[PDB]
């Protein structure tokens, strides 16, 4: 359910 | 519960990033850990980025001010600690959804139980090296984790030695390595200049 997208800035 | 000077880890802050010269945006996180090699470097967490880096806060023209909020990140003690002690040190495989909704998982390995955050966690992935940060209790418990299973001490561990690589533009990675696992003596943490990620590497 979680995202690589959240991973890092 | 006193010090003279500074001791801001486990107490989260808030501070803006310039990169280049852009824009200053405003960033907030969690201070996790300093590396005793060199002080001048500390182990940060931000909310929204699962990821941890590693910023010389006060020694880096590219940190803005530096803000100590008075918010407290609360211990929150973990329920059972059984099923988290089965992990550490293990291969796991870590499901992902993309935008769009479709299967990934990574298969990685949980380093160890993180500190100042307790429930979060330590990992590390295999075709994408860098350490990271989850709450894989919440993973495991909704069904996106699974893992597949497997006399006098000597010297050990090599932290502090300054390491060097190989890459394509006439250029190596240069940087130090600064811990030794507890679950698996044979990774360290490694840290390279030049870049504000921290490493979690094999060296047999």
């Amino acid at each position: 359910a979680r995202t690589k997208q959240t991973a890092r800035k | 519960v006193s010090q003279p000077r500074r001791n801001i880890v486990g107490c989260r802050i808030q501070h803006g990033w310039k990169e280049g010269n852009g824009p200053v945006t405003q960033w907030k996180g969690t201070v996790l850990d300093q590396v005793p090699v060199n002080p001048s470097l500390y182990l940060i967490k931000y909310d929204g980025f699962d990821c941890v880096y590693g910023l010389e806060l006060n020694k880096d023209e590219r940190v803005s001010a530096l803000e100590v909020l008075p918010d407290r990140v609360a211990t929150s003690r973990i329920s059972d600690a059984h099923l988290a002690d089965t992990m550490i040190g293990k291969a796991v495989e870590h499901m992902f959804e993309t935008e769009d909704g479709s299967k990934d998982e990574w298969r990685g390995m949980v380093l160890a139980r993180a500190p100042v955050m307790n429930t979060w966690f330590y990992i590390t992935y295999e075709k994408d090296p860098v350490l990271y940060m989850y709450q894989l209790l919440d993973d495991y418990k909704e069904g996106d984790l699974r893992i597949m299973p497997d006399p006098g001490e000597v010297v050990d561990s090599l932290v502090g030695k300054q390491v060097e690589y190989a890459k394509e533009d006439g250029s190596k990675r240069t940087g130090m390595v600064i811990h030794q696992v507890e679950a698996k003596p044979s990774v360290y943490f490694i840290k390279f200049d030049d870049d504000f990620h921290i490493y979690v590497y094999d060296l047999v």
